[PDB]
């Protein structure tokens, strides 16, 4: 052994489950809402199913300049009106 | 007799907390429609 | 002792430099035939019409191949799965044109290797060993069957059996990807975990045992002289090795049981390769890799490519180009 | 489809073929309960 | 941004909760 | 016994997970590389770099998610969050492929950390550092495939993208463009990995099947004491068995295990050398004699020329979607196709 | 005895013979440079720096 | 609270079933909505 | 709790059922319970299929493997294999399901309530593995039972409805078998055929007469063998050739099952008589041939002379010769010229595909069939996307021939592995070194050195 309490002990203790029957679902719900609110989309810049193309466009918004790439993506985004 | 907030505790949780959050996210994603 | 009794005792004798045994009785001639025919063919066989479209492919050294390009070429598509022994041909010239050497070799070899496995059981029995080395060997052998017998049965022709050659082996893999998307097959994936993982554990076991060797030599001599063949004492400190590895990860990820550990060392690559063989064997009947072609779709219905679609483009390249003169109809159904 | 009268059990019937597999899992539960002695 | 408070409210409620439940043993340890 | 040495004391405590001086490098870099991969494959697209969906959020599955390489236009930019491209914007950074370089760099420093850990722990326990040494092969492969190869090529774009399907595409690309299977360094790699797996299998099975009966059980795992002095299996019986089965056999245990280290490590190292070659397009693509003969003689065919036809198909059919920055437009009529297909 | 891959370790505690081995290595490298230069001279065509410079050759 | 109150085999079974549940959900997602090809 | 830990039994939990080897009662329970599992899956899977079954779609578009088995026996279908009444299917499911309760019950009883050993209870039901006589007797019993089953197939075919006959004159239909093939020349003739192309061993059987006759022969042979083994005990040479232990017997049966699995794989992959393509979909050969047929028909409607059309290779584009002369379909499907099927045979004459028949006699139902079979080739992905690996998502289809063939090759393989395992272990155990080498009696150490 190396001093820490056995996991066998912990995960079968009543207390552990009192704590984690709260904390585990809490987190889970938080991740859920992170998606369902749409927050994720905006945090990582990921296209919603209606934001990959404009209505009549079929050209991928490929980044083509290195240093003005940011303005390029911003333009690509404004292109969806 | 036993400590609670060991190095092991930390390691365990830096892995486990994000994992449950992430699984909640992916769960949610399963009901997204085009 | 009578003549048959003596002969029996020689055959099954534990003292022959190379064990014969009853499986060896079949193994030795079949493997000799396959071997001889293979060497002569690889050096000197004329071009073979693999795809039965009178487009003979040259596999031998004398006919323009090196070691890397050379091959004993699979028998003609016109033959399909028909048995094509030498005596079915009107002449050796015909036999060679139609790829007879290939059938002679893969059948003699398959029989011979199956008997190799049996013989491993047999000697293990004669020496008072436990019997399952042959089970380990069943994995590479089943693989051999998969690419030389089973896949041709599924596809209806020995012309799709793996070629006996380096570049022909690559030909086989590329066409297999084209038609079965083997890379996206979970059994090929398990096979890769079997060989990558086997290689990992090989290096890891080797390195751990090497790392914990007990000091028995000087710096001016090889440490290998510190082990003597047959010595009863183990030659490395497994406690020190376990201490190392256990601390490298965490204690209960490590093996303290040499038997458990060696059993793992056998089971992981063997099982993995079993799934590889079964992969080839079931794609033999056209149960293919995952097909997520055009699986992601935007709100209007535009296809959004994933990496799966780029894989699909590559597969299309292979598909349209392979056997460029052999298809007259739009669907490559075999 | 099943005869109309049994339509009620359609969900149940969608689930039945898997029940054999549960037995394999059950063997493990049982084993865990006797500590894999 | 309301979505960050809506989403990361369960996490901070879990943290506050477990802090409440483990506080005496944590103080005893520290 | 000053702060340095007190710190050293703490670092080397024998806890559940050993930390060490090497832990300081290793744990944050490994954590951020794994976390980068999970974050990316769960939430981040590849629309603006490859025109690909690559996350769970978009509808990809475990096989098709990936953290994709950045746009070809980014070149070999470190692509730092605070760099001239993202300029501090976390979202734009994700959109530009910042996560790729994040994961590759934190990953490389993590691997360094892990090897340092192998050295450190070996030195604390008093064993020879052969595990670290063996681990030089994983390092050679990662550095050659993920750093050197794209550094020879136009940009990070052509590095492998971190995902299952993505890696499969990397393989297929390497076959079509580099004829990688023809490369004798790759072939030595294959020999090293398959030989390695073989040694794993055959050694494990041999030990398991020349065990001494050391207990009464039919399940013979308990009949071994981790502290025992005696060999648990018969090296002599093993040696005779293989000598009679295969012709030759190991007689020396030390050599056996050294060999087991040598074959896969060497294999991976050779494969690395090959990829360093491919970084420059220094391929083993053709046999010149082959091409001269085939060019002059339209009846001369080998599996070598067959595979080249396949490669040409791969290039033509995958290039336009796989290399979007080139704006390839290949009209139907120019696509290489055999009859009917 | 010493295995083949260790034959050179005999230099580890002999600064003289180590310096000597290093002198021999330096000799071989210099000799390689000189030889290589001579071969390039025997084969180089100086007649056209424009369409046949050294790197084409 | 004391370690050992809840039987490890019950914890094993429940955790197991939950794993089967979430992976079940994910394979259900293969056929519904995004990634379904429909 | 007798023999229910490692300490007492010798066997670890993962080899747990090896603790049952000399506990005849409990092992009886395991067996009856397992039989219950199998009957359960049959019934439940049948009802599941039936619920998910749209009668106007072909079965093979609906991922069915059991309803096809029921239809082949002639229940529920009429001409062409059209589903005319689902009820028999229903019956077959429910009855199987009901039965699995009974079996389950018995299993569980004998498993955990009944006598743990049967020998002290009944000398009739108790057995010793080493008891060669009793073994051959039980074997005999079960041979009699098997014979009875094969005879039940015979009786279905001859006295209770008949079987589905894809070869029936005028179109596939359920037909009564009145004149089964009884000639041993034919029946065992099949057994002595090469397994290679154009021969196909027993897989080649292509008429219901040979099937019924075969099963008659098998019924008698099995009952007679059954009685034979009930009445005799193994002969000397038998005694000296075999390992007589539980694990050895298991190993023999495992080898047999491997053999049978491979055979069933080939059966479902090539045969379209006992696996009618109406129910199971076309064989691979069938579909490839069907493509050839389909484009011959198309291009010939467009005014092409398909007999003289030379392809790019110099071989005919539509028609060419087999290595023995027969006129066969061209393109890659040249490999499949041993294919035979009711929609193709009206175009076949003594020298093979007949050109005048092809020009003048192709009926619309033949075009239809060729199109259907060409477009339901047994190619498809693991997530059931119909078509070649490069086909886009749209068609939900993997042939039941693929499903069945692949499943049974896997099971045949692992069962071969299992036979190696248990045969080798049976040998070592019988000889007494299954647990390892006696350090003080290491056999090799008493052998002369190799060199
Ligand atoms: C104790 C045993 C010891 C054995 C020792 C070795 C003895 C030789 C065995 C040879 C086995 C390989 C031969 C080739 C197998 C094959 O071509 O199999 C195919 C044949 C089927 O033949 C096909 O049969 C067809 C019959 O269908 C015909 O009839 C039908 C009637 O409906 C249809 O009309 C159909 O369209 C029509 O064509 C045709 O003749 C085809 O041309 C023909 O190819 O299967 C069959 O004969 C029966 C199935 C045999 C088993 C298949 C081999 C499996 C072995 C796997 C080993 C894995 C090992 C791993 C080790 C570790
Ligand atoms: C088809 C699968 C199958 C079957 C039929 C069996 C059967 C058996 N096993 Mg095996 N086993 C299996 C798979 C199976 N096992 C697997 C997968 C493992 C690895 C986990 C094992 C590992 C194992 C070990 C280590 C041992 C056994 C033992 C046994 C025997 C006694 C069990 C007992 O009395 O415990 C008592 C069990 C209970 C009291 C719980 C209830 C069990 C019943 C059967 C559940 C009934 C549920 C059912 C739905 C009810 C329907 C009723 C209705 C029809 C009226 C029994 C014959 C033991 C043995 O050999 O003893 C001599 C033993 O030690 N097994
Ligand atoms: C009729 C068929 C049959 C029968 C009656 C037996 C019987 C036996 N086998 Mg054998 N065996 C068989 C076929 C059979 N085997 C096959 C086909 C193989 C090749 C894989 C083996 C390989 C084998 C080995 C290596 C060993 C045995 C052993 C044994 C003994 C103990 C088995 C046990 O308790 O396992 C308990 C059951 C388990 C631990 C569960 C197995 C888990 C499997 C691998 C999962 C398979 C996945 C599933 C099908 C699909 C996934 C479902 C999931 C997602 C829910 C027992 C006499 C042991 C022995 O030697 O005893 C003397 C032993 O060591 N068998
Ligand atoms: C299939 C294998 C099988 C075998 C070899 C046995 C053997 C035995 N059983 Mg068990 N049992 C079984 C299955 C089996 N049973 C099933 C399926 C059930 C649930 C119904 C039971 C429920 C059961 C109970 C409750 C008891 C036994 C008992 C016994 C013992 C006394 C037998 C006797 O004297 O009956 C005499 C035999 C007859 C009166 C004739 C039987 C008539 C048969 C069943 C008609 C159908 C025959 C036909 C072949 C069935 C085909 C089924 C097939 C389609 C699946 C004997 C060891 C007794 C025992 O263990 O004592 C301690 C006992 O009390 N059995
Ligand atoms: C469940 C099926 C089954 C099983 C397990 C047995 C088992 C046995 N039988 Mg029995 N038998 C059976 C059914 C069965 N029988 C039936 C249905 C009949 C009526 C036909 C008989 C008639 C019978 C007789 C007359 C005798 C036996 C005998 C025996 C014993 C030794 C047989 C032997 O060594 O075979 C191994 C087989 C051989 C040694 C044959 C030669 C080996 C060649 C190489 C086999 C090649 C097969 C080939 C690969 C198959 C491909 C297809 C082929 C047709 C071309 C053994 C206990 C003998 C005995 O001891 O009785 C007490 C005996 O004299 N049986
Ligand atoms: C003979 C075996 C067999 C065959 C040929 C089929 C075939 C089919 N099934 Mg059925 N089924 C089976 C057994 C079989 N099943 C079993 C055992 C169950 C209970 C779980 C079911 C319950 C079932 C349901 C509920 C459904 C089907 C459906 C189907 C159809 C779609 C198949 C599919 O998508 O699979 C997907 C493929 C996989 C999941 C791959 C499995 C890979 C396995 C796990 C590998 C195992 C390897 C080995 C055994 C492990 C050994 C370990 C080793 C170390 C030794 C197809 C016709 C579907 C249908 O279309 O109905 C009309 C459907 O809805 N089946
Ligand atoms: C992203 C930003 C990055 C910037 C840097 C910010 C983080 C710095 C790196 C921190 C890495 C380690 C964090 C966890 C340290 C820890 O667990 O100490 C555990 C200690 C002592 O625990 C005691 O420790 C011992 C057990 S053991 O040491 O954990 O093994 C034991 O002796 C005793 O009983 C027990 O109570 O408790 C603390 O006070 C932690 C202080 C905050 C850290
Ligand atoms: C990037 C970045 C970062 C980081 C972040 C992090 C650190 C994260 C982490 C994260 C995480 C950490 C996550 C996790 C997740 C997890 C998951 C999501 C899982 C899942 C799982 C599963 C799904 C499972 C499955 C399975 C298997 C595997 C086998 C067994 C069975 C089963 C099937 C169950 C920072 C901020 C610094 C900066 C910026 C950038
Ligand atoms: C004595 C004397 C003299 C002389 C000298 C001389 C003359 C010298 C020479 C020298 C020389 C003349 C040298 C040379 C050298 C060389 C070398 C040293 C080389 C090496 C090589 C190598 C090493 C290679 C390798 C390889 C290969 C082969 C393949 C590819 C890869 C590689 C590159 C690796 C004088 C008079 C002056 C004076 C004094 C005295
Ligand atoms: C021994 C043993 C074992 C096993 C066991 C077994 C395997 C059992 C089985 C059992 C069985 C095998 C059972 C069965 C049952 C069944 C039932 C109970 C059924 C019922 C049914 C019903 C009630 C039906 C209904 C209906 C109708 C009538 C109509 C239609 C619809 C429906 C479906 C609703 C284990 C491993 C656990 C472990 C321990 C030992
Ligand atoms: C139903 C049917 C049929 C018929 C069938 C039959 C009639 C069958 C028979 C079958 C048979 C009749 C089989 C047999 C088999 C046999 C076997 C499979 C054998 C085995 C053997 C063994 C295994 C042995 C071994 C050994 C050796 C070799 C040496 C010494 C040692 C020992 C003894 C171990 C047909 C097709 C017409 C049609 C369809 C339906
Ligand atoms: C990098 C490590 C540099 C250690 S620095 C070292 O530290 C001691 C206290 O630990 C001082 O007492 C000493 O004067 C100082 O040189
Ligand atoms: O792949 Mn593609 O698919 Ca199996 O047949 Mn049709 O073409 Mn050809 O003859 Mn070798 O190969
Ligand atoms: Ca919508
Ligand atoms: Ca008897
Ligand atoms: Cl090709
Ligand atoms: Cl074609
Ligand atoms: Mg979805």
């Amino acid at each position: 052994t190396t001093g820490e309490r056995p996991f066998s002990d912990i995960i079968t203790s009543v207390r552990y489950w009192v704590i984690h029957s709260i904390t585990i679902p809490a987190l889970f719900i938080a991740g859920w809402l992170f998606v369902s609110t749409g927050l994720a989309y905006d945090v990582f810049g990921t296209p919603r199913p209606d934001s990959y193309y404009a209505q009549e466009q079929r050209s991928i918004p490929l980044v083509t300049d290195r240093f003005e790439a940011k303005q390029q993506v911003e333009t690509f985004l404004e292109q969806l009106k | 007799s036993y400590p609670i907030f060991t190095v092991r505790w930390v390691a365990v949780h830096t892995l486990a907390v994000p994992t449950i959050f992430f699984l909640g996210a992916i769960a949610a994603m399963q009901f997204i429609q085009r | 002792a009578n003549l048959w009794e003596r002969f029996c005792n020689w055959v099954t004798s534990t003292d022959n430099r190379l064990y014969v045994g009853w499986f060896g009785v079949i193994m030795i001639p079949t493997l000799l035939a396959a071997t001889i025919c293979f060497v002569i063919a690889f050096i000197a066989a004329p071009p073979v019409d693999i795809d039965g479209i009178r487009e003979p492919v040259s596999g031998s050294l004398l006919y323009g191949n090196n070691i890397i390009t050379g091959a004993v070429v699979p028998s003609s598509n016109a033959i399909g799965l028909h048995f094509y022994p030498i005596w079915e041909a009107a002449s050796l010239d015909e036999w060679l044109y139609n790829g007879g050497p290939y059938q002679l070799i893969i059948f003699h070899f398959l029989l011979g290797a199956s008997c190799y496995m049996g013989r491993q059981w047999e000697l293990s029995y004669r020496l008072g060993m436990r019997p399952w080395i042959c089970v380990a060997y069943s994995a590479p052998l089943a693989s051999a069957f998969a690419v030389f017998l089973i896949y041709p049965i599924g596809q209806g022709s020995f012309s799709d059996g793996m070629p006996l050659g380096i570049s022909g082996t690559f030909n086989f893999m590329i066409v297999f990807q084209a038609e079965h998307n083997i890379l996206m097959h979970p059994f090929h994936q398990l096979g890769v975990a079997g060989v990558f993982g086997g290689a990992l554990f090989c290096a890891m076991h080797g390195s751990l045992v090497t790392s914990s060797l007990i000091r028995e030599t000087t710096e001016t001599e090889s440490a290998n002289y510190g082990y003597k063949f047959g010595q009863e004492e183990e030659t490395y400190n497994i406690v020190a090795a376990h201490g190392y590895f256990g601390r490298l990860i965490f204690q209960y990820a490590s093996f303290n049981n040499s038997r458990s550990l060696h059993f793992f060392l056998a089971a992981w690559p063997v099982v993995g390769v079993w799934f590889a063989a079964l992969g080839i064997s079931t794609m033999a009947f056209n149960l293919n890799g995952f097909n997520f072609n055009h699986s992601v779709i935007d709100a209007k219905g535009n296809v959004i490519n994933t990496w799966a679609d780029i894989i699909n483009r590559a597969n299309l390249g292979m598909e349209v180009m392979h056997e460029r003169n052999a298809h007259n109809f739009p669907l490559d159904l075999a | 489809k099943l005869p109309e009268a049994y339509a009620i059990f359609d969900p149940l019937v969608d689930v039945l073929p898997v029940i054999p597999v549960l037995f394999l899992a059950l063997a493990f539960v049982w084993q865990a309960a006797v500590g894999f002695r | 941004d309301w979505r960050v408070l809506v989403v990361l409210l369960p996490v901070l409620l879990a943290a506050g909760w477990a802090v409440r439940n483990i506080l005496p043993y944590a103080v005893k340890q520290v | 016994r000053g702060w340095f040495d007190i710190l050293d004391d703490w670092l080397k405590r024998d806890r559940f997970v050993f930390v060490g001086w090497s832990g300081i490098l290793l744990f944050p870099c490994a954590y951020l590389a794994l976390g980068g991969w999970l974050t990316g494959t769960t939430f981040v697209t590849s629309w603006y770099t490859h025109g690909l969906a690559s996350s769970y959020l978009e509808g990809c599955n475990f096989l098709t998610v990936a953290v994709s390489t950045p746009a070809n236009s980014m070149g070999h930019s470190l692509l730092l969050l605070w760099g001239p491209e993202a300029q501090g914007d976390f979202t734009r950074w994700c959109q530009l492929g910042g996560l790729w370089t994040f994961i590759a760099l934190h990953g490389a420093f993590g691997l360094i950390g892990f090897m340092l850990r192998q050295f450190e722990i070996a030195r604390l326990v008093g064993v020879r550092p052969y595990n670290a040494i063996a681990f030089s092969a994983p390092i050679a492969v990662f550095v050659s495939v993920f750093l050197i190869y794209p550094l020879g090529q136009s940009s990070w774009f052509f590095a492998p993208s971190f995902g299952v399907a993505a890696i499969f595409r990397f393989l297929l690309f390497f076959q079509g463009f580099h004829n990688w299977t023809l490369n004798p360094f790759h072939m030595m790699g294959v020999a090293g990995v398959l030989g390695g797996a073989l040694l794993c299998a055959i050694h494990g099975a041999t030990v398991e099947n020349t065990l001494f009966q050391d207990g009464e059980g039919a399940s013979t795992f308990r009949a071994f004491n981790p502290t025992q002095a005696e060999e648990t299996y018969s090296m002599v019986t093993a040696n005779r068995f293989w000598s009679q089965i295969f012709g030759i056999a190991f007689s020396n245990k030390r050599w056996l295990h050294f060999f087991m280290l040598f074959v896969p490590v060497t294999g991976l190292w050779m494969s690395a050398i090959g990829v360093v070659g491919l970084a420059l397009n220094l391929r083993s693509y053709d046999f010149i004699s082959q091409e001269i003969r085939a060019a002059e003689d339209p009846e001369f065919e080998t599996f070598y020329t067959k595979n080249l036809l396949l490669n040409e198909g791969i290039r033509a059919w995958m290039a336009p979607q796989d290399q979007p920055h080139e704006n390839f437009v290949f009209p139907e009529e120019v696509l290489p196709r055999g009859n009917a297909l | 005895g010493l295995p083949w891959y260790r034959v050179h370790t005999v230099l580890i505690n002999d600064p003289g013979r180590l310096i000597a081995a290093h002198l021999m290595h330096t000799a071989l490298v210099a000799g390689w440079a000189g030889s290589m230069a001579l071969y390039e001279l025997a084969t180089f065509d100086p007649s056209d720096p424009v369409l046949n410079p050294m790197w084409r050759q | 609270s004391e370690g050992g109150r809840i039987p490890l085999w019950i914890v094993a079974t429940v955790a197991g079933m939950g794993v089967i549940v979430i992976v079940g959900l994910f394979f259900y997602g293969a056929y519904a909505g995004l990634g379904s090809s429909l | 709790a007798t023999n229910r830990d490692q300490e007492s039994s010798g066997f670890a939990w993962w080899a747990g059922n090896a603790r049952l080897i000399n506990l005849s009662g409990k092992l009886l329970g395991a067996h009856v319970a397992h039989a219950g599992l199998i009957v359960f899956w049959a019934g439940a899977m049948t009802l599941f299929e039936l619920a998910h079954f749209i009668p106007e779609k072909p079965m093979y578009e609906q991922g069915l493997i059991l309803i096809p088995h029921i239809a082949t026996l002639g229940w529920g279908v009429g001409p062409g294999g059209e589903v005319v009444d689902t009820f028999p299917f229903f019956v077959v499911g429910v009855v199987h399901l009901i039965s699995s309760a009974v079996l389950g019950f018995g299993g569980v009883y004998h498993a955990i309530r009944g006598p743990e050993t049967l020998e002290e209870y009944s000398s009739f039901f108790g057995y010793d593995w080493k008891d060669k006589n009793k073994m051959t007797t039980i074997l005999g019993f079960h041979l009699i039972v098997l014979g009875i089953g094969a005879l039940l197939l015979v009786a279905k075919a001859m006295f209770f409805g008949g079987l589905y006959d894809t070869w029936a004159p005028g179109g596939g239909d359920v037909r009564v078998i009145t004149n089964p093939t009884l000639d041993p020349r034919v029946i065992f003739g099949y057994l002595l055929k090469s397994p290679f192309g154009g021969e196909g061993w027993i897989v080649s059987v292509n008429n219901l007469e040979d099937v019924v006759g075969g099963h008659i022969w098998i019924g008698l042979i099995c009952i007679a063998g059954g009685i034979w083994h009930i009445l005799t005990t193994p002969f000397g040479w038998a005694r000296r050739a075999f390992i007589w232990s539980g694990e050895a017997y298991l190993s023999y049966s495992l080898g047999a099952l491997s053999m049978m699995g491979f055979i069933a794989t080939c059966f479902v992959w090539f045969n379209n008589t006992v696996y009618p393509s109406e129910f199971y979909g076309p064989t691979g050969p069938e579909a490839s041939q069907a493509q050839a047929m389909t484009f011959l028909i198309r291009d010939q409607k467009l005014g092409a002379n398909v007999g003289s059309a030379q392809g790019p290779t110099g071989l005919g584009k539509y028609l060419m010769r087999s290595p023995t002369g027969e006129i066969i379909f061209g393109g890659e499907t040249m490999r499949f010229w041993d294919f035979r099927g009711p929609w193709l045979e009206p175009l076949r004459g003594p020298n093979g595909l007949d050109l005048n028949k092809i020009k003048n006699d192709i009926q619309p139902w033949q075009e239809r069939r060729a199109a259907e079979y060409m477009t339901h080739a047994p190619l498809g992905s693991l997530n059931s996307v119909g078509g070649v690996a490069t086909e886009i998502n749209s068609v939900n289809f993997v042939s039941p021939r693929s499903w069945l063939a692949t499943s049974h090759f896997v099971l045949a393989f692992f069962f071969l592995v299992g036979h190696l395992w248990h045969a080798g272990r049976a040998r070592a155990a019988a000889a007494g070194f299954e647990k390892g080498i006696d350090r003080e009696s290491e056999p090799v150490l008493s052998m002369p050195s190799l060199d």
